[PDB]
């Protein structure tokens, strides 16, 4: 079961690599609604 | 509305929860019906003066009696027999049926003691209280089902959990005297008492409830302090506090 | 067909802080009346340092 | 202990659930906190219907019918609507009891628990009813105190 | 709760021999039933007492 | 004799009556187990009524509801949905059941009907350690080993889990202080009645 | 005090860690989404109320279940609806509850109610809702006319 | 006559060996006057009656 795991953290990273790259701008609308705007760095 | 005349004296009645149908206990034990002035149905086994019978809540046909012999008997209304007899040591003066369990009921002894009754396997009782010093007159159940409350000859009355053989609370009172009948209320809340200085008295069935509306705060709180008693109830010193009644 | 199947999984590590169970012992009990009293002490254990376990985002 | 209360006001008749009361210790110092204090009250009773009274001379109609105990249409209309058809409604007036339950299959009571409900509903009624009326509730009374003193005694205004 | 322990609440006077007998109210909590050794019953209101 | 002819009635009696009582033992053993109960047993039914059920209790009293009444009932057309309002839980009863299984049937009609245009309009070495006991300490500490245990160590293991809010999340504490019986102040309770029948 | 609402928060978690096992929502934007249900539900809990603060709140929660909507096309996961979108609508349905009890003359306030009941919820929940505006509201006709309509 | 409360309780509190006077104390004829006074004490209840 620890290769399932190990498959299932895979398929994570990929799902959370596709939403990153390519966001429309509605979405942008969106998040700063829910998540606010906030900086770290 | 109507009275029936008679040819002995009868000593107790009980009526039928669902089917308006009222049995009397005299000499030999008769069911009668409202519309119908002559019994319709006699039972008897021997030669007595039956004190008290009390129909079934569940399983409404059947009966439960007690008379001089020192016996219990259980009988049916559908098949028109007694079905069995159980002799003890001493007279039982009422008897009781368990709300919620339809095979067990509980029997008031006079020999300081009560038992309870499994009507399936009668040859020994379930359990047996013995925290009276005197003759047991008359129980009652809580419409829980899990306590019910006996009076006795003693000025006192007790609280006992079907499954344990002691007693959970006593109530005393120096005007109060010899018991007679005592009613457990039908909400689980309250407990009467019939004495015979002529007075009624109304008494907790728990004696640190807050009858009111509570709010979540005094919900939650009344929680965790149950919870705590029963995680510690084993030892020393919540024994010694908790335990302590005094008579 | 869903790729993954079981409820969100908890760490373990986590789960140990909050665990009051001394496991190591292997006490031998052969009554049915003292194993479900056991079973159910577990039962109540395991489930209070899940919810615990799943408290750590609140920090 | 699930009973529904009829309680009539001069801005109208409202209909009330009640949910759970400690029945027996309710006349007590601590229980009677239940029914003065707003925020107990309201866990206990909710307000399930309210048809308020069009007009002045509508108001009017209802009273003298109320007086004499008598089933008005209007109050049939709001107990036949909002009422499932078992139902134990209160009523605070034993004539009007019977009236209904010749009219209509619920069974009345007037007494008991139901009494210091009704005395509960009465001192928060501005509170259950805010806002549904145009016309206030203290100005109902005012304004149908002299129309129905006036019907009764004849009054010529010239 | 040793502190808080008061159980009892009221008694209700009126019959003039022992008491032998209850019966409460199906439909009612706040009705009972009383008998007395003198041969009369008595109907009490529970919370008027 | 008479004699023995009874004592076979009351065997008989018994037997029967006892193969009675004995569906009650998986209610009784399931209750005595259970978690919390809550009194009265009668379940209620919840307390907004959805429109549906309340227009059925509906009759017809001014001229306008009689004349569409009686217009409705001398045709084939029914007054309220068979479907949507419940009734009350022989030939004229199955042909209702094919009149429930039309009105079925339609309700899918204009569903499939509204797909297509959605799809059209889509496309320790030295520590010492005190040996000695602490006699006040030990004071505190349980004496005797409560049933039904019968080693000291698995008595130890119920024990140890605290309850308090301090040290449990709100939830996990809400399991733990579930009171066994919960009951409603004013409700009168009644005994158990063939699981509800 | 955060009694009510540490329950409330830790009702709402499970839902959250499985949108992260989804993908969907990094941990970052799990933690802020954290930190402004947290603080808008400090705003519903105080003992003085105001009708705006529920409004915002309603409003929160249906602009995350929109964006969670534009999210999982993008993705294609269509599993686990009941673990979250029936979550959130059973929470706001509960929000919206408590408003209309404490605010019964607002019409506006119900026929926002409705709406959402329209767009997210079971219709027997909206025929529930339309009961309960016509028990106290008899005497508006087009409420009437509405739900004939509907 | 009249019996008040504070007196009606003395004669409970006695016991069964006074069980006599307490019927009689129980008769139709007699005027039963309640008095809510917190205790039994009976002499600083009929003083202030007085
Ligand atoms: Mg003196
Ligand atoms: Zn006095």
């Amino acid at each position: 079961a620890v290769a399932a795991a190990e498959e299932e953290r895979r398929l994570r990273q990929r799902n959370r690599l596709r939403l990153e790259e390519d966001k429309p701008a509605v979405e942008r609308c969106l998040e700063e609604l829910v998540f606010g705007d906030v900086e770290n760095d | 509305l109507h009275t029936i005349l008679g040819k002995t004296v009868y000593t107790g009645i009980d009526h039928h929860w669902k089917e308006a149908v009222f049995a009397t206990c005299g000499q030999q034990v008769d069911i009668w019906d409202e519309q119908r002035t002559n019994p319709i149905c006699s039972m008897t086994w021997g030669f007595d003066s039956i004190s008290s019978v009390k129909f079934n809540p569940i399983e409404t046909f059947l009966l439960g009696s007690c008379a001089s012999d020192r016996n219990i008997v259980l009988y049916d209304m559908r098949q028109a027999t007694p079905l069995k007899k159980v002799i003890l040591d001493m007279r039982t003066n009422t008897i009781c049926w368990n709300p919620m369990e339809a095979f067990i009921f509980t029997a008031a002894n006079e020999d300081y003691n009560l038992y309870t009754f499994d009507m399936r396997a009668l040859d020994t009782p379930v359990m047996v209280h013995m925290d009276h010093v005197s003759a047991v007159l008359d129980v009652d159940y809580s419409p829980t089902g899990k306590e019910f409350v006996s009076a006795s000859f003693d000025k006192s009355i007790r609280i006992f959990p079907v499954d344990k053989s002691r007693s959970r609370e006593v109530y005393h009172t120096k005007r109060m005297q010899h018991v007679i009948c005592v009613k457990w209320t039908s909400d689980s809340k309250y407990i009467m008492c019939g004495s015979d200085e002529m007075n009624i008295r109304l008494w907790k069935a728990n004696a640190s409830e807050k009858l009111g509306v509570l709010t979540s705060r005094e919900k939650a709180a009344k929680d965790y302090n149950q919870k705590l008693k029963e995680k510690f109830q084993h030892y020393p010193h919540i024994k010694r506090i908790a335990r302590h009644r005094h008579l | 067909q869903d790729p993954f199947p079981g409820p969100a999984p908890v760490p373990v590590e986590v789960v140990q802080k909050f665990c009051r169970i001394d496991k190591s012992r292997k006490l031998p009990h052969s009554k049915a009346k003292t194993r479900s009293r056991l079973e159910v002490a577990e039962a109540e254990e395991e489930e209070t340092s899940i919810k615990a376990a799943r408290s750590e985002l609140l920090l | 202990v699930l009973l529904h209360v009829l309680f009539e006001h001069a801005v109208g008749y409202a209909l009330l659930a009640l949910k759970e009361v400690e029945e027996i210790s309710l006349l007590q110092p601590q229980v009677e906190e239940s029914v003065l204090n707003l925020g107990k009250f309201h866990s206990i009773v909710r307000l399930v219907a309210f048809c308020p009274f069009a007009s002045s001379q509508v108001a009017l109609e209802n009273a003298n019918a109320v007086s004499e105990g008598v089933v008005h249409e209007d109050l049939r209309l709001l107990l036949e609507t909002h009422l499932p058809s078992k139902v134990l409604l209160g009523v605070g007036d034993p004539k009007i009891g019977a009236a209904i339950q010749e009219e209509l299959g619920y069974n009345c009571q007037t007494g008991g628990v139901i009494a210091e409900i009704l005395r509960g509903v009465r001192l928060h009624f501005h509170n259950l009813v805010k806002g549904l009326t145009d016309l206030s509730a203290c100005k109902a009374q005012l304004g149908l105190g002299h129309s129905y003193s006036r019907a009764k005694v004849k009054f010529n205004v010239n | 709760e040793r502190v808080f322990a008061k159980p009892f609440l009221a008694s209700l006077d009126g019959h003039r021999d022992g008491v032998n007998c209850l019966a409460k109210h199906p439909e009612k909590l706040a009705t009972v039933l009383s008998g007395a050794c003198d041969g009369e019953v008595r109907i009490w209101n529970l919370t008027q007492r | 004799n008479k004699e023995e002819i009874e004592r076979i009635h009351r065997e008989v009696a018994f037997n029967k009556t006892a193969q009675v009582l004995s569906k009650w033992d998986p209610v009784v053993l399931k209750n005595r187990q259970a978690e919390q109960l809550v009194f009265p047993l009668e379940k209620e039914e919840p307390a907004i009524a959805p429109i549906e059920h309340v227009l059925s209790g509906w009759k017809a009293r001014t001229p306008l509801e009689q004349e569409i009444f009686n217009l409705l009932h001398k045709n084939k057309q029914p007054v309220t949905d068979p479907l949507l309002t419940p009734v009350e839980k022989l030939e004229e009863a199955k042909m209702r059941r094919a009149e429930l299984q039309r009105a079925r049937a339609l309700q899918s009609y204009y569903e499939a009907k509204a797909r297509r245009e959605k799809k059209i309009k889509s496309k320790l070495p030295n520590v010492i350690i005190n040996e000695k006991r602490n006699i006040h300490a030990a004071a505190h500490q349980v004496r005797v080993l409560p049933y039904p245990f019968t080693h000291h160590w698995q008595f130890e293991r119920t024990i140890q889990t605290p309850i308090g809010s301090t040290w449990n999340t709100q939830r996990a504490f809400q399991k733990l202080t579930t009171p066994k019986v919960v009951t409603k102040p004013g409700h009168i309770i009644n005994p158990i009645k063939a699981e509800d029948v | 005090m955060a009694e009510i609402i540490q329950e409330r928060i830790e009702d709402r978690l499970p839902e959250l860690e499985q949108l992260e096992r989804i993908g969907l929502f990094s941990h970052a934007e799990i933690k802020a989404i954290i930190k402004k249900a947290s603080d808008l539900e400090y705003k519903i809990q105080r003992r003085t109320l105001f009708k705006e603060d529920f409004i915002n709140y309603v409003q929160y929660e249906i602009n995350l279940l929109e964006l969670i909507q534009r999210r999982r096309t993008r993705i294609g996961y269509s599993f686990k609806k009941d673990e979250i979108e029936n979550s959130i609508v059973h929470r706001v349905q509960g929000v919206f509850q408590r408003a209309s009890a404490k605010w019964k003359d607002d019409v506006q306030l119900w026929l926002s109610y409705v709406a959402f009941c329209k767009k997210w919820a079971t219709k027997t929940r909206l025929s529930k809702v339309f009961s309960a505006m016509l028990a106290i509201h008899s005497n508006k006709p087009a409420l009437w006319i509405m739900a004939a309509k509907w | 006559p009249c019996i008040t409360d504070c007196v009606m309780a003395e004669i409970e509190k006695l016991g069964q060996k006074y069980r006599v006077a307490l019927r009689i104390a129980k008769d139709p004829r007699f005027e039963r006057l309640p008095c809510t006074h917190k205790g039994t004490y009976a002499d600083d209840c009929l003083v202030q009656r007085v």
